[PDB]
């Protein structure tokens, strides 16, 4: 891949969500989504192996069906009201079809089965984008219509997502599938709080992004796509444990760490709205995410696993990978609770 | 108008049903997707012509362009799948389950 | 001729049904071609000369063509599909009859609602300027060049970048 | 030569459109009278067609606006002949 | 009605002739070609409304946009050319 | 929208051809221009919660002029009664409805 | 010599001339000695329907003039 | 709700022109100068007051002042006009490009006798 | 009267194709220093009827591994399109006066790829499929210029109608301007009709189907040359002399259809790769350049045409 | 000058088609700024009356608008004829 191709594809990847967020016309939003899809597929398939091809095929089919359903919703609203924007008068079925489509675009349960497979078949720098930058346009389209949504189906989707994310991460031994299920869970939290306050959806979005980017960078440091491969980190690069552990605990949502605040304030709002039963279920089932993050903190930072020999030569060699953003984002994501009133 | 729109929506629903129900091929899914595209194109053009809103005619053109691009990339992916396995079958994409 | 557009929409329905049922990637192409022909015909019935002829010249002449092309060059017909083809043809018959009964029940349940069979030939054209020039569809599709240049740049960029995308996917 | 020819063509087009302009008023008045008479006929018929029905106001608008609402060709040629309806809808799109 | 009559007549004549006839006694190059043709046919779709666009007042704008279309199409062609997409030498 | 960069730079890429009351090329009017104009002008400045209830007569008028369900139902009732009367022999159509008159 | 292809060239030429003049004559016959009026827009269709309505014999080509 | 209001049949009843398109087109450029005021008044009524039922008093005057024009034309200078519109009605788009000299005849005749 | 008009349109074009066969044979013979047909009838005017009888009297050996559906609807489609193309043609008045008529021509011409491809996919082989793919690619590629040329030349007459070109050339042919667009249009008619030097698809059907394919081919030939005459060689149109217009149109169309055979006898064939290079490296650049030129010409000249 | 001119002659010999394409591109983008007859296009396409000129009320203060088509107070496109 040459510079011109790289520039065009990445400019499209960047432009998609920007059009989606800067356009008032649902047609232009749909355009942005299509841009994102078109420009993401090639990067997934770069390696040209069976797994990457399969992941690309699955992604394409799912996202294309979703886009078609969204465009049907738009066309129906157009026949109904003459305008190209959802108002307070659209048949709720239109908006529920739209929500189903956006949920399949994001990766929410029970529309999630494609996300772990794709992320696994895909490399690291691509999972990073797929799980951080490709959540911003479909969430924006929802933030624009939060007053006219169905709390019932939203909460069902969110709680299903929490549950399935926990019960997947409990079993997966692969970094990328673990990240996929964590994404599912946090997006469930977002959807849950959406129709009551979207500022908190955006808060949790930025928190999850700041928490995910540096984790994928940590992994890419040694291309450790597995638990038994990341356990050798104590001999390969032990100056990263003090931060991997803290970022994983923050993801889990442990009180003294940034990652807590999202759950805390979202539960607060749900209580103000009398969604206490759902808030309780979610808060109790996030502890499994915390569990299978602690199980990794163990194998990485609190106990040394059987190492290898050529790791000696790996020690001999130097390295210049981890740019400043790693430290910056990890600190901002682990030590920023005293500033919660501002982030709110 | 009501009748033709009802039938167009039923047709879109049938093509979505076809997509969500695979029958061992992949072309037979891309074709259902294109049928959906066609139904939406027709509904949009028909609403434009019914309302006499000439400020909304570019919309079919745009969606046709983008559906064409989607179909092109889908056909390329199908071509790679065939080049590797030998068939546009869906039981051969059983990887990533581990 | 009151039944004209209704017949056209019903043929479109049957074509999309023969798509939903998946005989093969080639008879599916033929079904798509028929459905598109009928779609153009109904657009012209509603007055979309440019839209319908563009469908003709681009969707069929450009899209279904490469569909069949890629199909022939990258697909093989297996002998099993013939018995199942007959089976799904019977399935299609059953679906047609089920749809007829569906339409009957919907007329019984909503006279002036879902479909006004009594007012079939009506409610096709609601209004039109009788003494008016400059009200075709090209006048609108050509707005793009003066107003709505944003759509034109969007589409041109999609097509532009598709070149790089496809060369990188195939390579 | 093509420039010098298409400019004269433009002048001729302007002439024809000016004729159209000069004519239009006559046509608009004739059309208004025609459609008003159509609606009046349909009303004078509905009056006796729907006398024995319960709670049917003869000439009941479907609007709360009180202003003029151009009628649909369905409203006009609904009680008239199906060939009239077909000439209204598929009459210009059918090559003279 | 007239178009319908003419096309029906032609179809009938063809089928009649073909009945009398019986009753008297993988390379990616072609795919890339198809794709290029798609990307140019859609350009034709975006280019056809010029006879109606050149009747407007925003001539300085139609000039611009049509030139943009043609120029970036030529650039995409040139790139597909440089990258050996029009060669056929397997 | 979600990011009002358009309104920031005071431009219009997509927000001038949204609805029917907008500008059409050769001043060609759309069907429900007046109804939609009135609905918008009356809902301007009180957005949303209010306009869904205290700007509802105009939305009903727009809905009727665009979808015409009530007009359809009226004409259908008329034609049904007329068919029943013709069948039972208590009414005959006039000439101009039958297909012959003196036109204008 | 080269002047033996004419027996066929002229046949084809006659067969290619027939359509045009045939259509013209048939138009002049079916439309009252006048060309077949074309309708590229709704204005011309309105003029045509109006002539038809004022004819009194339901034919757009029966021009009436001042006498009426 | 609301009883629609329409006018009776006795009214909107007037002596139409019953003249054909070629004729109106051959007489337009003069009918656009003569008989212009009572046409602009009506095309102002019909646009200010969006209802046609409020401009019948003006449409009748339109018809009357058009009949007066076509009656002046018959009284004086009928034959050039007759041949001019007979030549016009031959074409399909009813074009002014072919009948240019008969038009000059009509124009000279009307300019001399009026 | 309309059915009579349809007969008057269809019968003569079929006769003209049947005799264009003979004209081709005789011209090629005299260019090869021989006569051609002389015997069956005076100067050969019975040979086409003889050949038709022979073919339709043969016995069809329908490939066993095939599909009757695609075997029958391919030539049916070909002939249907080849006949329905002749409908809108102004000669000078058209049987069906359409706006967007040249677009109808484009589409009903581009629809033949389906038959030229279904025939191959039906014939159960790999060589026939190779040939079909290649011919489809050729036809497709040249459709692009076939479309852009018209897209650029229809700005001297601002309408997609064929009855406007008469008045557009009421004073001068559209050849003097756009003679570089014609030279590229006159050729895409050869490659589109698989006509030499672009006959890489005929250089596998029963009697009747082969005959229908032949009919379609030569009908399309005559029609492409007729389009050339109407567009770039606008004949005379005196409102009272459709006879004159038709005479001149016939003469020019015969000139062009004889030029095709002149070429067939004069030049060798092409090589598929070089044939595609031709378009994609010589015709498309010049076509886009002249398209921009013809978009600018009506502007920096005040000669922008009308929309009637 | 010499090197680039030799390059251009090499091209003019080898690939005249590319040279002609690029030069026509340049002519297209350049001539519309040289020409004086450009403005007249917008002028005409504005002057074309595809709609009815809805009149206005004579409210007294409007001296530069006529009361009859044949008055010289309004626009007059004799420049089109003179063109
Ligand atoms: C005040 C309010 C309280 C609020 C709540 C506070 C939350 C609790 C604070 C938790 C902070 C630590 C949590 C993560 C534990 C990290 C585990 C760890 O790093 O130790 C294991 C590893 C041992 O490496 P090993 O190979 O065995 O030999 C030494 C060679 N370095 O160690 C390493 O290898 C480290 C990498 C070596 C780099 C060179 C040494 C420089 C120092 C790095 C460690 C800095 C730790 C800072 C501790 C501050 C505690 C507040
Ligand atoms: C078993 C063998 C199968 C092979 C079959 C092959 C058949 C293909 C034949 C070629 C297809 C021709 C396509 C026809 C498109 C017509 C486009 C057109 O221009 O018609 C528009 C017509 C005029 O409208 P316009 O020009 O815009 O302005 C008029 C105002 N004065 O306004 C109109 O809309 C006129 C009404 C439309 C008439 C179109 C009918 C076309 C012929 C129908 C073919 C039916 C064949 C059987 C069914 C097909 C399969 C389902």
């Amino acid at each position: 891949m040459n510079p011109i191709t790289l520039a065009i594809i990445y400019f499209t990847i960047f432009l998609g969500p920007v059009i989606t967020m800067s356009s008032t016309n649902l047609m232009l939003m749909w355009v942005g989504l299509e841009f994102s899809l078109l420009a993401i597929i090639p990067m997934l398939i770069n390696k040209k192996n069976p797994r990457s091809t399969e992941a690309a095929t699955k992604y394409f089919v799912t996202q294309a069906t979703a886009s078609m359903i969204i465009l049907l919703a738009i066309v129906l609203n157009y026949k109904q009201l003459g305008t190209w924007m959802f108002q307070q008068q659209t048949n709720g079925l239109i908006l529920n079809m739209t929500l189903m489509a956006l949920s399949m675009k994001l990766g929410l349960a029970p529309f999630h089965f494609w996300l772990p497979e794709v992320t696994q078949g895909i490399p690291l720098h691509m999972g990073l984008i797929l799980l951080t930058w490709q959540k911003i346009a479909p969430l924006s389209i929802l933030i624009q219509i939060y007053p006219l949504l169905n709390s019932t189906i939203i909460l069902m989707l969110a709680i299903t997502s929490i549950f399935m994310g926990a019960w997947g991460g409990l079993n997966q031994t692969q970094m990328r599938k673990i990240m996929a299920y964590s994404s599912i869970a946090h997006m469930g939290w977002m959807l849950a709080i959406l129709p009551y306050n979207p500022s908190l959806t955006l808060l949790n979005l930025m928190i999850y992004i700041i928490l995910t980017a540096p984790m994928f960078m940590a992994l890419m440091l040694n291309n450790s796509m597995t638990i038994n491969s990341i356990s050798l980190l104590w001999n390969k690069t032990p100056a990263m444990l003090t931060m991997i552990s803290l970022m994983l605990l923050s993801l889990g949502g442990l009180p003294p760490l940034t990652g807590f605040l999202p759950k805390w304030i979202i539960i607060t709002e749900l209580m103000k709205n009398n969604c206490l039963i759902m808030a309780t279920l979610m808060a109790m089932m996030a502890l499994l995410n915390l569990f299978f993050y602690t199980r990794l903190i163990y194998s990485t930072s609190l106990t040394m696993f059987p190492t290898n020999n050529n790791s000696k030569m790996m020690t001999h060699q130097t390295k210049t990978k981890p740019n400043l953003m790693f430290s910056t984002l990890a600190i901002m994501s682990t030590m920023t609770l005293p500033l919660a009133p501002q982030l709110i | 108008m009501p009748s033709t729109f009802f039938n167009l929506t039923m047709a879109f629903s049938l093509s979505l049903l076809g997509t969500l129900m695979f029958r061992s091929h992949l072309m037979s899914t891309l074709l259902c997707l294109e049928g959906m595209v066609l139904s939406l194109f027709i509904m949009t053009s028909v609403t434009s012509l019914n309302s006499n809103s000439m400020s909304s005619m570019p919309i079919p053109i745009t969606i046709l362009v983008f559906a064409a691009c989607e179909a092109a990339v889908g056909l390329a992916l199908l071509v790679k799948v065939s080049n590797t396995y030998g068939t546009d079958y869906v039981q051969n994409l059983n990887l990533l389950q581990c | 001729m009151n039944n004209y557009i209704f017949v056209l929409s019903s043929l479109f329905l049957v074509g999309c049904l023969g798509l939903a049922l998946k005989p093969s990637p080639i008879y599916g192409g033929l079904g798509l071609i028929v459905s598109g022909f009928v779609g153009c015909l109904m657009v012209l019935g509603f007055g979309g000369s440019f839209l319908g002829l563009m469908v003709f010249l681009i969707y069929l002449g450009g899209m279904l063509v490469v569909f069949g092309y890629t199909t022939a060059m990258a697909t093989e017909e297996y002998p099993e599909t013939w018995g199942s083809n007959w089976l799904i043809l019977g399935f299609l018959v059953l679906g047609v009859i089920m749809e007829v009964f569906l339409i009957c029940v919907l007329n019984y349940y909503d006279e002036v609602g879902v479909i006004n069979l009594d007012g079939l030939g009506d409610w096709l054209m609601y209004e039109v300027d009788d003494v008016g020039v400059m009200l075709e569809g090209g006048i609108g599709v050509a707005a793009m060049y003066s107003c709505a240049t944003w759509m034109m740049v969007v589409a041109g960029w999609s097509l532009f970048a598709g070149i790089f995308i496809i060369i990188e996917i195939t390579r | 030569r093509m420039m010098r020819w298409n400019q004269e063509r433009r002048r001729l087009l302007i002439e024809d459109l000016e004729a159209r302009i000069a004519l239009m008023p006559l046509f608009q008045a004739e059309k208004d009278r025609r459609t008003l008479q159509i609606l009046r006929e349909n009303l004078e018929e509905e009056a006796i067609i729907m006398k024995d029905v319960p709670n049917w106001k003869v000439g009941e608008s479907v609007f709360h606006t009180t202003r003029w609402v151009p009628p649909l060709i369905g409203e006009m040629y609904g009680l008239r002949t199906k060939e009239e309806m077909s000439n209204a809808n598929f009459g210009f799109t059918w090559y003279t | 009605m007239n178009l319908y009559t003419v096309i029906f007549i032609n179809i009938l004549l063809s089928l009649t002739l073909i009945l009398v006839a019986f009753w008297l006694p993988f390379s990616m190059k072609f795919f890339l070609v198809a794709i290029t043709f798609l990307l140019f046919d859609l350009e034709i779709a975006l280019l056809l409304p010029l006879p109606w666009a050149i009747q407007t007042i925003k001539t300085s704008t139609m000039m611009i946009m049509a030139f943009i279309l043609v120029t970036i199409l030529s650039l995409g062609l040139a790139y597909e050319w440089t990258q050996k997409g029009l060669e056929w030498t397997e | 929208p979600f990011l009002d960069i358009q309104k920031k730079l005071g431009i219009s890429l997509d927000r001038h051809f949204m609805f029917l009351s907008a500008e059409q090329p050769y001043k060609n009017a759309a069907r429900c221009h007046a109804f939609e104009k009135e609905w918008i002008e009356c809902a301007h400045g009180i957005g949303g919660t209010r306009a869904k209830k205290e700007c509802k007569i105009e939305f009903d008028d727009f809905e009727e002029c665009l979808l015409r369900y009530k007009t359809m139902r009226r004409m259908h009732d008329i034609k049904k009664q007329r068919e029943k009367l013709m069948k039972e022999g208590k009414y005959t159509p006039p000439p101009h409805h039958s297909g012959r008159e003196e036109p204008r | 010599m080269w002047f033996e292809i004419l027996p066929g060239l002229a046949i084809m030429g006659v067969c290619l001339v027939i359509p045009g003049v045939s259509t013209a004559y048939i138009h002049k016959f079916t439309n009252g000695g006048k060309e077949k009026r074309v309708a590229r827009v709704q204005y011309q269709w309105y003029l045509m329907e109006r002539d038809r309505r004022i004819s009194g014999v339901n034919r757009y080509y029966v021009s009436k003039g001042l006498e009426n | 709700p609301g009883i629609v209001e329409l006018p009776t049949l006795e009214e909107l009843k007037v002596e139409e022109v019953k003249v054909s398109s070629a004729v109106l087109k051959a007489a337009a450029h003069h009918y656009g100068a003569q008989c212009d005021k009572t046409n602009k008044e009506f095309m102002l009524c019909r646009w200010e007051e969006k209802d046609p039922r409020r401009c019948l008093k003006e449409g009748k005057l339109v018809n009357g002042c058009a009949l007066n024009f076509f009656r002046q034309i018959k009284s004086h200078c009928a034959e050039p006009f007759t041949e001019y519109w007979t030549c016009l009605d031959y074409s399909n788009m009813q074009l002014f490009r072919h009948c240019r000299q008969q038009q000059a005849k009509f124009d000279q005749c009307v300019l001399d006798k009026l | 009267m309309f059915f009579i008009n349809i007969l008057t349109l269809l019968v003569p074009i079929l006769i003209a194709m049947a005799f264009l066969t003979l004209v081709e044979r005789k011209i090629l013979g005299y260019m090869q220093l021989r006569k051609g047909p002389n015997i069956v009838g005076p100067y050969g005017i019975l040979q086409p009827f003889a050949d038709a009888m022979k073919l339709f009297m043969k016995e069809p050996m329908r490939p066993l591994t095939t599909s009757m559906s695609l075997f029958i609807i391919a030539p049916t489609l070909s002939l249907t399109l080849a006949l329905s193309l002749w409908v809108p043609l102004p000669m000078p008045h058209p049987l069906i006066n359409l706006n967007l008529g040249i677009l109808f021509i484009l589409a009903t011409s581009s629809l033949s790829v389906y038959s030229i491809l279904w025939s191959g996919w039906a014939s159960n082989s790999k060589y026939s499929l190779f040939g079909a793919l290649r011919a489809v690619a050729q036809t497709i590629s040249y459709e692009v210029t076939m479309a852009i040329i018209l897209l650029s030349v229809l700005l001297m007459n601002g309408s997609y109608s064929l009855q406007t070109l008469i008045t557009t050339q009421e004073h001068m042919w559209l050849l003097l301007p756009a003679w570089p667009m014609a030279m590229m249009w006159f050729i895409s008619t050869l490659a589109e009709t698989n006509r030499a030097p672009f006959d890489l698809t005929e250089g596998e059907y029963a009697a009747g189907p082969f005959a229908l394919f032949f009919m379609a081919e030569y009908t399309n030939i005559i029609l492409m040359n007729a389009l050339t005459t109407i567009i770039f060689l606008g004949p005379l149109y005196y409102i009272n002399l459709p006879e004159l217009y038709s005479t001149n149109f016939m003469m020019e169309a015969l000139l062009l259809s004889s030029t095709f055979l002149w070429i067939r006898a004069s030049y060798p064939r092409f090589r598929y790769d070089q044939l595609m290079h031709l378009l994609w490296k010589n015709f498309l650049p010049l076509t886009l350049a002249l398209c921009m030129w013809h978009i600018s010409l009506p502007i920096f000249t005040a000669g922008v045409p009308p929309y009637m | 000058a010499g090197r680039i001119s030799a390059f251009l002659k090499n091209a003019w010999a080898k690939e005249p088609v590319l040279v002609v394409s690029f030069s026509v591109w340049g002519l297209a983008i350049i001539m519309p700024m040289i020409s004086p007859y450009t403005k007249y296009a917008s002028m005409i396409n504005k002057a074309t009356p595809y709609n009815y000129p809805v009149p206005v009320r004579d409210d007294g203060n409007m001296p530069d608008v006529p009361s009859h088509p044949q008055d010289p107070l309004g626009p007059s496109l004799d420049w089109l004829k003179n063109l």
